[PDB]
C-alpha cells in the first residue's frame, strides 16, 4: 500500500498563525532573556519552571 | 410572415422531431424550432408509438412538428380500455368487437379523400382496416 | 471471496451474520457495498501496547475487537480498506475480552484473516455481489484447462477476479502400453461434457470468452477436435457458432502452475485473441470503424455516450479498466446502469483493460464509447456539445 | 547481397564457404567472424554455401566482446584472399580474409574499417564506402 | 525506463474560424473533460490557446478540427534543450542559432520557415530573443547565459555593448523595392555614399559584379538580379567587422552567383567575420569555411546543429538524415535520372516537330540573335546562360507575345505559357483562377502530391494573389500551365523563390507528365540540377549581357553541358559517395587533366 501517503498532514485543519508583536533582534533579545531569567524573577512554586501552562 | 406550408413527413416513434429533427432543421428556408422541441417533446410523449404524420409547418423563424393525423389511429380508438403493457407481452392482442354504425360516425370524418359511393366504397372500407377490432362489429 | 459462514437467525428474519474472507482487491470493494454504518465486525489485530508508568510494560496477546462501524477509508489504487469504530463493549464477557473499553480502535483489512459482519441491512443486491462475484466493472473473462497425460485441472476466472470458480478435472489419458488404451477416449470424451456443464452453470456461459486448452504433447489439439466432434453430435450451436472462445496452447507444466506459463510465456498468447481482449478488440474496430467515416453510427465519451444512449442508438458498449480504477468509486453505478438502459434499447458490452493500447485509445475517449445497430443523426445536440 | 544492396554485383570466385572463419574488421569489439550461410546462394546436394567480395553473410563471432558472441548476426565480406578476377583482365587477392558486422539493411554496426577494401564491396554498400580508407 | 517525450501544440490562426466549429477544441478534448486546462480560450483575440504542459497528446484535436488548424507533434525532448526564442504561443520558436568566426565565412542552409532570417536578426542586435520566455526589455543579459556552452556566448557580449554593429544585406526580396527608392536617387547615389572604403572601391566593385549599366537606373526599376547586386555592393562597402549576407543567390543567374560568392570571400581575407545563408549548393560550397545545417518542419521549428565542415555539412545535407538529431528531415531523397533510366522510344511523332528559322529581335539597346534549331515531339530542351541574354525573349518569341524584328514563327500550335517573373496582376482568388484553366486537372492524384497536399491551397483558396506570398505563388503558377493541354509548352524560370524541396518536386513534374503526355516542352533555368533532371537536349545563350546575344540549336546533354560549363571553367568531377558534383579549383593537375577529356561533369556513365 501507498494509500495513505501523507494522510495526517491532509487531513489536519488548517489554523493561520497569529499576528504578535515583533521580538526584539541580537543585544537586545538577550538583554529580555536576562530580565525574565534573572531580574524581577517571575514564580518559585516549589522551585521554578521555565513556561508551563495552568499550574 | 417568413413563412410557408407544410411537409407531412414523419418517421418514427422518436421524440423531439423523428428524433433530432428538432434542430437540421432550417436549412434551405427560415425557421428554427416553434414546438420542434417544445410541442414535440410533446409529440410522441402525447401519441408514444405506431407513427402517424407530422407536418411541419414553416410559420415565422420557427418550424411546428405538426403530429396531427387519422385513421388506423383513431380506428383502434376503438376501444375503451388499455392498461399497457410495458413491453414483450406476447403481441398484446387487442381484438374483440365495437359499436354499430363503423361509418358516418366513424369514416363520415374520413370521408372526402376516399372516392366514389361514400358508404358502399368508404364506409365499407374503414371496416377491414380493423384487423385490431378483430371479432368484426357485431 | 470465500464465504465460510451465512446464517439467518431464527429471532431476525432480516440481516445476516457473513463470515467471509476478502481475497483480492476486487473483494475489498465487495466488502464496501455490504458493510454499512452501525452494522459490527469482530475482527483480530494486536493490541496491547500500554503507558510506563507502573512496569516496563506491556503483556501482547492477539485481542480481538467487536467494533460498531462508524466510517470508512477506502482507497481501491492502494488496495487499502479500513473501518473506523467504537468498541460494542460487550459487558457480557463472551466478546471483546481482554480489549479496553472506552477508546476508538480501527480495521484495516488484510486478505489473511477472515471477519464477521454482523448485518442488519442484508439486502438482495449485496447477496448477488457475495455469491456471483460483485465486479459491476468486469476486468476478466478467462477459463483454463490444462492436462497433462496424467492429471488435469479444468480452472477458471471469475465473473470478477482471477479469481477460480471451479477446478474441474477428469480422468486424463495416461500412455498405456497397448495403442492407448480406450479408457483414453472414452474418459476425456466425459470431461468435455463436465466442463460444459459446469460452464453453463456457473457462468451465463455469455460472460466468459475464454477457455485455454493447454498441454504437454499433441492432447490440446486432440482434445479440441473432440470438443467440436461432440459438437456437431448434439448439433450444439452454442459451441459452432463460436469458433473463438476456445484457443490451443502448450505448456511445459500443468498443475495450477500451467495456466501462467502458457499466459505470460509468449508462446500463445500476446494481443491475439486470449479471449479476455476478444470482442473487445472486435467491437472497438467496429467503433472506429463508423466513427472515422463520420457515419453517426458510433459515438464516444462519457456525455456523448449518454446522449448516443438517450437517442436509444447503440448496440455494443465499449467500457474501460481506467476509468473505473483509476481512483473513483460512486461513478461506476452510473455507467452500470447506463450499459443496462442502452441494452434495454439494444446490445452487448465490451470492458476493455487500459493496461493496453486498445484500452487507452478508449481513454482518451473518456473511457466509454458505442457503436449502433442503426445511425441516429446530430446524437451531441439535445445536450449542447460535440 | 540482396537488402540495401544498392548495385548488381559480378560474379566473383566464391572463396569462403560456411564454418571459415574471417577476420572482423571493424570497431565493433568483434575479433573474427564464423560464417554459417551466404544470403542469395542457391542449392545443389552437397554443396556448401559459400560467400565472397561484399556478399551478406550470417555470422556468429567466435572471439570478441562477449555481448557479441553466443549469437547470429548479418555480415559483409571486405577482403578474399581466394583469387578472383575481374573485367579488366586481372588476378588479383588479399592478404587476409575479412568482413564487417551489419544490419538486414546494410548499416555497419562499428564506424571504421581497419585495412582495405576492395572496390566491388565498396560499390555494393554505401555505408562501406562510408568507412573505408584505402580502396582496393 | 521509457525514454523521454513531450508534446507541443503550434496552431494557425489564419486556418481558424471558431465560430463555424464552436470552440470544439475545448470541447472534444479527453482533459477538459475531466476539469483541466489543457485548451484554454481566450476571450480577446478570439483564439484557442493550447497549453503544452496539460496535454495528453492525443491528437483527438487534430482530428476533429474540421480545417486542419491544429498540429500536435511528440517529440523526445529534442527541442527543449535548444530554446533560443518563440514569436509567441502556439507560433513558431527558434532553436539554436549560427557561429560566428573572424576571417572566415560560415554558411547557412535550410528549407524556408526554419528560422534562418530570425537568426540573423538575432545576432544583428535587431532583435532581442525572449529565450522562449518574457525576455523582453533588452535583456541581452540573459542571453548570454543562455548562449553558455556555445561560442555564441562570446559574440553576444560583443553585441550588447555595441563594439561590433553589423551590417545586414536584407533578406526579402520582394520587400526591398518598396521600401527604397533611388537609394533615396539612383543605386549610384547609394554606391558613393556608402563607400568608406578605397575610391578603388567604387570602381572594383561595380565592375566584378557587372553594375556597369545599372548605375543610372532607379532602385525601383531594377529586375531582380539588379537589385540584388547592388544590396551586395553596399556590403562590401560598408566598414565593419561582420558582414552578413542572407539569400545573395536569390534572382541572380548562374553566371552572375558565381562573381558574388566570390567576391563575399573576399571579406574573409581581410580577416573580417562573414556570415551567410544560401538556398543554392554550388555558391554555399565556394563561399562558406563552415557550414551549419537548419532542418524540421517549415513555420513548426527549425534547429541548427553544430558548426561543421564545408565538404561534411553538404555530404549530410544530401543524405536527407542526421544521426545525432536522428530525424528523417526529408521524406524522399533526391536523385537524378541516369539517362540509361529513362524509357527508350523512337522520337518523332508527327516526324518531328516544328521548327524555328533564324530568329533576331532588337530593341534598339539590346540585340538578340537565334540560330535556326528543330525541335522534336515529346523532348525537353533547357535554356541556359545568364539573364540579359535574352533567355527571356527567345520564349517569348516562341510564345508570339514578342514579335521578331526580323525572322518569322508562325506555327499551328496551341501554346500555354508561364512567365518568369511572376507579379499578381488578376483580380480573383486562387482558387477560382485555377478553376478557369481547367478542373479534373485538380482532381489527379499527382496535382494532389505536388501542389495541394504540401502547402494546403485549401486554405489559400480564399485568400487574394495580391494578399498571398511568393514561394507558394510559384507553384502554383507553374502547376497552371500544365494545367490547360497544348502540343508545346512553355516555362521560363520555375526555380524562382522556391528552396530544395520545393524546386524538386516541379523536377518531377515537368519531366513525368511531358513523357507520358508524348508532348514537348522548354524550361528555362539557373539550376544545374533542375536541367539535368528534365531535358535531354540544351541551347546555351552566350555573349555578353545587357549588350548582346546569342542562341545555338538544341544539343545533346553531354554536348551542351560541356559547353556551357566551358565558359564558367569550374568542372564539377564527381563525389564517389554522394554523385553529387564536386567542384574544382583553377590551375590544377586532376583539373588539368579533365579539361583535356573534356568532362564538366560525372554521372552514373562511362567516362575517364
Ligand atoms: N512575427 C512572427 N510571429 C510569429 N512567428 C513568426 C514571426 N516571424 C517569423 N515567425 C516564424 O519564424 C519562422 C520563420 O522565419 P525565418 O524568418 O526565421 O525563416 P528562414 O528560416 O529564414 O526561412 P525562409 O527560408 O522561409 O525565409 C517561420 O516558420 C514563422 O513561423
Ligand atoms: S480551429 Fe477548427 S474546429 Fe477549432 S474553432 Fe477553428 S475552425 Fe472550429
Ligand atoms: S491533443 Fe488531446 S489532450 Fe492535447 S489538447 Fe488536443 S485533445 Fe486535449
Amino acid at each position: 500500500s501507498l494509500a495513505r501517503a501523507g494522510k495526517v498532514k491532509s487531513q489536519t485543519p488548517k489554523v493561520e498563525k497569529t499576528e504578535k508583536p515583533k521580538k526584539p533582534k541580537g543585544r537586545a533579545y538577550k538583554r529580555l532573556l536576562y530580565t525574565r531569567r534573572f531580574v524581577n524573577v517571575t514564580l518559585v512554586n516549589g522551585k521554578r519552571r521555565m513556561n508551563p501552562g495552568p499550574s | 410572415p417568413n413563412e410557408v406550408k407544410y411537409l407531412y413527413l414523419r418517421a418514427v416513434g422518436g421524440e423531439v422531431g423523428a428524433s433530432a429533427a428538432l434542430a437540421p432543421k432550417i436549412g434551405p428556408l427560415g425557421l428554427s424550432p416553434k414546438k420542434v422541441g417544445e410541442d414535440i417533446a410533446k409529440a410522441t410523449k402525447e401519441f408514444k408509438g405506431i407513427k402517424v404524420t407530422v407536418q411541419l409547418k414553416i410559420q415565422n423563424r420557427q418550424a411546428a412538428a405538426s403530429v396531427v393525423p387519422s385513421a388506423s389511429s383513431l380506428v383502434i380508438t376503438a376501444l375503451k380500455e388499455p392498461p399497457r403493457d410495458r413491453k414483450k407481452d406476447k403481441n398484446v392482442k387487442h381484438s374483440g368487437n365495437i359499436q354499430l354504425d363503423e361509418i358516418i360516425e366513424i369514416a363520415r370524418q374520413m370521408r372526402d379523400k376516399s372516392f366514389g359511393r361514400t358508404l358502399a366504397s368508404v364506409t365499407k372500407e374503414i371496416l377491414g382496416t380493423a384487423q385490431s377490432v378483430g371479432c368484426r362489429v357485431d | 471471496m470465500k464465504v465460510i459462514s451465512l446464517k439467518k437467525d431464527s429471532f431476525n428474519k432480516g440481516g445476516a451474520v457473513i463470515t467471509l474472507l476478502p481475497e483480492d482487491k476486487e473483494d475489498l470493494f465487495t466488502v464496501y457495498q455490504i458493510v454499512d454504518k452501525d452494522d459490527e465486525l469482530i475482527f483480530k489485530k494486536k493490541f496491547t501496547s500500554k503507558l510506563d508508568e507502573a512496569g516496563k510494560k506491556k503483556s501482547t496477546d492477539l485481542v480481538k475487537l467487536k467494533i460498531k462501524v462508524i466510517s470508512e477509508d477506502f482507497d481501491m489504487k492502494d488496495e487499502y480498506l479500513k473501518y473506523k469504530g467504537v468498541t460494542v463493549t460487550d459487558e457480557s464477557g463472551a466478546s471483546n475480552v481482554d480489549i479496553p473499553v472506552g477508546k476508538y480502535l480501527s480495521f484495516t483489512l488484510d486478505y489473511v484473516y477472515p471477519f464477521t459482519i454482523i448485518k442488519q441491512n442484508f439486502n438482495k443486491f449485496m447477496q448477488k455481489l457475495l455469491n456471483e462475484a460483485c465486479n459491476i466493472e468486469y476486468k476478466s473473462d478467462t477459463a483454463a484447462v490444462v492436462l497433462q497425460e496424467g492429471i488435469a485441472h479444468v480452472c477458471l476466472v471469475t465473473s470478477s477476479s482471477t479469481i477460480l470458480k471451479q477446478k474441474i478435472e477428469y480422468s486424463m489419458p495416461k500412455k498405456k502400453r497397448t495403442t492407448d488404451v480406450l479408457k483414453f477416449d472414452e474418459k476425456t470424451e466425459k470431461f468435455y461434457k463436465a466442463i460444459y456443464s459446469a460452464m453453463k452453470k456457473d457462468l451465463n456461459f455469455d460472460k466468459l470468452k475464454t477457455i485455454i486448452l493447454c498441454s504437454p504433447g499433441f492432447y490440446a489439439k486432440i482434445l479440441m477436435d473432440k470438443i467440436f466432434q461432440y459438437a456437431e453430435e448434439e448439433h450444439n450451436k452454442k459451441i459452432l457458432d463460436n469458433k473463438g472462445m476456445f484457443f490451443i496452447a502448450h505448456c511445459s507444466t500443468g498443475y495450477l502452475q500451467g495456466i501462467n506459463e502458457v499466459l505470460k510465456n509468449p508462446l500463445y498468447a500476446s494481443k491475439l485473441q486470449d479471449t479476455k481482449y476478444s470482442k473487445e478488440i472486435m467491437v472497438m474496430d467496429e467503433f472506429l470503424l463508423h466513427l472515422n467515416k463520420d457515419d453517426d453510427k458510433a459515438w464516444y465519451g462519457e456525455k456523448e455516450v449518454v446522449k448516443a444512449a438517450e437517442y436509444g442508438a447503440i448496440s455494443y458498449l465499449l467500457l474501460t479498466d481506467k476509468v473505473l480504477h483509476s481512483d473513483n468509486i460512486a461513478q461506476r453505478e452510473e455507467y452500470l446502469k447506463l450499459m443496462d438502459s442502452v441494452e434495454s434499447n439494444g446490445g452487448k458490452a465490451l470492458v476493455l483493460s487500459t493496461l493496453h493500447s486498445l484500452g487507452e485509445e478508449l481513454d482518451q475517449l473518456t473511457g466509454i464509447a458505442c457503436i449502433l445497430k442503426y445511425p441516429l443523426p446530430d446524437l451531441d445536440e439535445d445536450d449542447g456539445e460535440e | 547481397s540482396g537488402n540495401g544492396a544498392q548495385g548488381t554485383k559480378f560474379r566473383i570466385s566464391l572463396g569462403l564457404p560456411v564454418g571459415a572463419i574471417m577476420n572482423c574488421a571493424d570497431n565493433s569489439g568483434a575479433r573474427n567472424l564464423y560464417i554459417i550461410a551466404v544470403k542469395g546462394s542457391g542449392s545443389r546436394l552437397n554443396r556448401l554455401p559459400a560467400a565472397s567480395l561484399g556478399d551478406m553473410v550470417m555470422a556468429t563471432v567466435k572471439k570478441g566482446k562477449p555481448e557479441l558472441r553466443k549469437k547470429v548476426m548479418p555480415a559483409i565480406v571486405v577482403r578474399q584472399a581466394k583469387s578472383w578476377r575481374r573485367r579488366d583482365g586481372v588476378f588479383l587477392y588479399f592478404e587476409d580474409n575479412a568482413g564487417v558486422i551489419a544490419n538486414p539493411k546494410g548499416e555497419m554496426k562499428g564506424s571504421a574499417i581497419t585495412g582495405p577494401v576492395g572496390k566491388e564491396c565498396a560499390d555494393l554498400w554505401p555505408r562501406v564506402a562510408s568507412n573505408s580508407g584505402v580502396v582496393v | 525506463m521509457s525514454d523521454k517525450n513531450s508534446r507541443i501544440a503550434i496552431v494557425s490562426a489564419d486556418k481558424c474560424k471558431p465560430k463555424k466549429c464552436r470552440q470544439e477544441c475545448k470541447r472534444s478534448c479527453p482533459v477538459v473533460k475531466t476539469g483541466k486546462l489543457c485548451i484554454e480560450v481566450t476571450p480577446t483575440s478570439k483564439i484557442a490557446f493550447i497549453s503544452e504542459i496539460l496535454c495528453i497528446g492525443c491528437g483527438i484535436c487534430v482530428k476533429k478540427c474540421p480545417f486542419d488548424a491544429i498540429q500536435i507533434i511528440n517529440l523526445p525532448t529534442n527541442l527543449e534543450a535548444h530554446v533560443t526564442h518563440r514569436y509567441s504561443a502556439n507560433s513558431f520558436k527558434l532553436h539554436r542559432l549560427p557561429t560566428p568566426r573572424p576571417g572566415q565565412v560560415l554558411g547557412l542552409v535550410g528549407t524556408n520557415g526554419i528560422g534562418k532570417s530570425t537568426a540573423l536578426k538575432i545576432l544583428a542586435g535587431k532583435q532581442k530573443p525572449n529565450l522562449g520566455r518574457f525576455d523582453d526589455p533588452p535583456e541581452w543579459q540573459e542571453i548570454i547565459k543562455y548562449f553558455r556552452g556555445s561560442e555564441l556566448q562570446n559574440y553576444f557580449t560583443k553585441m550588447l555593448e555595441d563594439d561590433i554593429k553589423a551590417i545586414i544585406k536584407p533578406q526579402y526580396v520582394d520587400n526591398i523595392p518598396r521600401a527604397i527608392k533611388g537609394p533615396v536617387q539612383k543605386v549610384g547615389e547609394l554606391l558613393k555614399l556608402r563607400m568608406e572604403k578605397s575610391p578603388e572601391d567604387v570602381k572594383r566593385y561595380i565592375k566584378i559584379l557587372q553594375l556597369e549599366n545599372v548605375l543610372k537606373r532607379d532602385i525601383e526599376k531594377l529586375s531582380g538580379g539588379e537589385l540584388q547586386r547592388f544590396a551586395i555592393g553596399m556590403s562590401c562597402v560598408q566598414e565593419a567587422d561582420v558582414y552578413m549576407f542572407d539569400e545573395p543567390s536569390s534572382y541572380l543567374d548562374v553566371k552572375q552567383r558565381l562573381n558574388a560568392a566570390q567576391i563575399i570571400r573576399s571579406l574573409l581575407a581581410p580577416t573580417k567575420y562573414v556570415i551567410c545563408v544560401e538556398h543554392d549548393l554550388s555558391v554555399l560550397d565556394y563561399l562558406s569555411d563552415f557550414v551549419c545545417i537548419i532542418y524540421g518542419v517549415p513555420s513548426v521549428y527549425g534547429v541548427v546543429t553544430l558548426p561543421a565542415s564545408v565538404r561534411e555539412g553538404i555530404n549530410i545535407f544530401l543524405d536527407g538524415h542526421i544521426p545525432a538529431e536522428n530525424l528523417r528531415f526529408r521524406t524522399e531523397a533526391l536523385q537524378f535520372r541516369i539517362a540509361d533510366a529513362t524509357e527508350d522510344l523512337q522520337n518523332d511523332s508527327a516526324s518531328r516537330a516544328f521548327s524555328y528559322p533564324s530568329l533576331k529581335k532588337t530593341q534598339g539597346d539590346f540585340v538578340l540573335n537565334v540560330e535556326e534549331g528543330e525541335f522534336s515531339d515529346s523532348e525537353i530542351l533547357v535554356m541556359m546562360g545568364e539573364n540579359g541574354t535574352g533567355k527571356t525573349t527567345l520564349i517569348k518569341l516562341l510564345a508570339g507575345a514578342l514579335k521578331p524584328d526580323e525572322g518569322q514563327d508562325i506555327p499551328k500550335l496551341n501554346v500555354s505559357m508561364k512567365p518568369q517573373k511572376i507579379a499578381p496582376k488578376f483580380p480573383g482568388t486562387v482558387r477560382q483562377l485555377f478553376f478557369k484553366k481547367i478542373r479534373g486537372q485538380f482532381l489527379n492524384p499527382q496535382f494532389q502530391t505536388d501542389v495541394v497536399k504540401p502547402l494546403r491551397i485549401d486554405d489559400i483558396i480564399d485568400q487574394e494573389v495580391q494578399h498571398l506570398s511568393g514561394g507558394e505563388l510559384q507553384r502554383v503558377a507553374i502547376v497552371l500551365a500544365l494545367g490547360i493541354p497544348a502540343d508545346i509548352y512553355l516555362i521560363d524560370e520555375p526555380s524562382a523563390y522556391l528552396d530544395s524541396e520545393q524546386r524538386i518536386i516541379c523536377s518531377k513534374v515537368i519531366r513525368r507528365f511531358i513523357l507520358h503526355n508524348k508532348k514537348t516542352a522548354f524550361i528555362v533555368e539557373h539550376d544545374f540540377i533542375m536541367a539535368t533532371y528534365l531535358a535531354d537536349k540544351v541551347i546555351v545563350f552566350e555573349g555578353i549581357p545587357s549588350k548582346n546575344a546569342h542562341a545555338r540549336a538544341p544539343e545533346s546533354l553531354l554536348t551542351g553541358c560541356n559547353r556551357f560549363l566551358k565558359n564558367l571553367n569550374v568542372t564539377f568531377r564527381r563525389d564517389p559517395n554522394s554523385f553529387r558534383p564536386r567542384i574544382n579549383k583553377l590551375d590544377s593537375q586532376m583539373d588539368k587533366e579533365q579539361k583535356s577529356s573534356g568532362n564538366y561533369f560525372f554521372l552514373d556513365n562511362t567516362g575517364i
